[PDB]
RNA sequence: CUGUGAAU
């Protein structure tokens, strides 16, 4: 299991 | 420590002693601070007492200020003080008024000092519970109104005094505590404390559970505290202790309007990040478990189609959470919710419309990812539980 | 036991 936080770019609801 | 007249030939306290001999000797203060002597007095005051025996106990235990404080702050004497206070409140003689009045003046003058003491705070808690409400409120009026109230809320001992006030005292007399904690400079420093968060939660629980004026008082105090919590819920949800406050609000149906505000303005568009937090992941779970179905659908849609996959590996938000030390519990929560709804253990109808097909669609997406990564998931206990969860559902 | 909270 990973311990570091990984981010992904958010997608708007209308996109 | 014990007087020599009370000792046998070996130096130990004489067995079978009369309570009257201790009362008439003037050496009660030695017995009350001794383990053996105070055990004797505790059992003695449990039996029947004459009129003058009660008066002797009232004068020697709760009658003199310096002796009262010395016994209240003693590891053993605090039990005798509480017993004598109970006997004093149960004896409705002519001196009843002056006794409780003097008891009130003793506690009020040293309120904060007794609240912060490991043993004297028990005397205050037992007083608040058993005294006349008019006299117990005067103890509440002796609580500090300034920054010293922070010390009382976050102290290991004094925090239980506040919670006792919240439980037995009318809100009108302790509304100032709600205003104090709801202040921005006080909310985060008290909610983020081990003992202060217990104070805040107890306040929320009491304000949630008479006249329209009393209801208006309860609603306006809860509104003020909820506004402050929602204004800082991002910092509170990620906090080691304050996360329990956000969870309790989200999990309480009587606070629905505030739950949706926390979900709408704090958790949405931050689900992937908050799911990988040690403390906020518990908040995300509670949000998934208690959000209205309309907001639950938006939370599901954010995890499934709300993030651009990694341009190199192609892994999306579900992949990251599924293999994170804390995010994996959020994925297990989503799967359990969908399996419960499909198998008839969770509510799927709202507004007279069955949303079971939405849970089926989310279940398909979760089931297909577990299938695609079953090789890696079968090596984790969290992956094994997801595989077992889907196996039970396909047994049916 | 893959992950957090009260004083005799
Ligand atoms: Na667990």
């Amino acid at each position: 299991l990973r311990s570091q936080k990984l981010h992904l770019t958010y997608i708007e609801k209308n996109k | 420590v014990l007087p020599t007249w009370s000792l046998d030939s070996n130096g130990e306290m004489r067995s079978r002693l009369s309570l009257s001999e201790v009362l008439d000797s003037g050496d009660l203060m030695k017995f009350a601070v001794d383990k053996t002597g105070c055990q004797f007095l505790e059992k003695a005051v449990k039996g029947s007492l004459t009129s003058y025996q009660k008066f002797q106990l009232f004068e020697q235990v709760i009658g003199r200020k310096d002796d009262f404080l010395k016994l209240s702050t003693n590891i053993f004497g605090n039990y005798l003080v509480q017993s004598v206070i109970g006997i004093s409140l149960a004896t409705n003689d002519d001196g009843y008024t002056k006794r409780q009045e003097k008891l009130k003046n003793f506690i009020s003058s040293q309120m904060t000092d007794m609240c912060l003491d490991k043993f004297a705070c028990r005397v205050i808690q037992s007083s608040l519970q058993n005294m006349d409400l008019s006299l117990a409120c005067k103890l509440v009026q002796a609580l500090p109104r300034d920054a010293r109230l922070i010390a009382i809320c976050v102290d290991q001992n004094a925090n239980h005094v506040i919670q006792k006030v919240v439980a037995v005292i009318p809100l009108k007399n302790w509304e100032f505590i709600v205003d104090f904690v709801a202040t921005p400079e006080h909310l985060r420093q008290i909610c983020s404390d081990k003992y202060g968060c217990r104070v805040v939660q107890t306040i929320i629980e009491k304000l949630t559970a008479l006249t329209s004026a009393a209801q208006n008082l309860r609603e306006r105090a809860l509104q003020r505290l909820m506004t402050s919590v929602t204004n800082r819920c991002q910092e509170l949800a990620t906090n080691e202790y304050a996360n329990y406050i956000i969870q309790h609000i989200v999990s309480n149906d009587d606070l629905a309007v505030y739950r949706e505000c926390i979900i709408e303005k704090c958790l949405m568009r931050n689900l992937l990040s908050l799911s990988q937090e040690k403390f906020a992941s518990h908040v995300v779970e509670k949000a998934f478990l208690h959000a209205p179905l309309e907001l639950l659908a938006e939370m599901m849609d954010e995890i499934f189609d709300g993030y651009i996959p990694h341009p190199d590996t192609g892994k999306d938000a579900l992949d990251i959470m599924m293999f994170h030390q804390f995010g994996n519990y959020v994925v297990q929560c989503m799967l359990t919710i969908c399996c419960d709804a499909v198998s008839g253990r969770r509510q799927t109808k709202e507004g007279g419309y069955d949303h079971a097909i939405s849970f089926q669609d989310w279940l398909k997406k979760l089931h297909s990812r577990v299938t695609k990564e079953r090789h890696r998931l079968s090596r984790f206990s969290s992956g094994k539980k997801m595989i077992e969860t889907l196996a039970n559902l396909r047994s049916t």
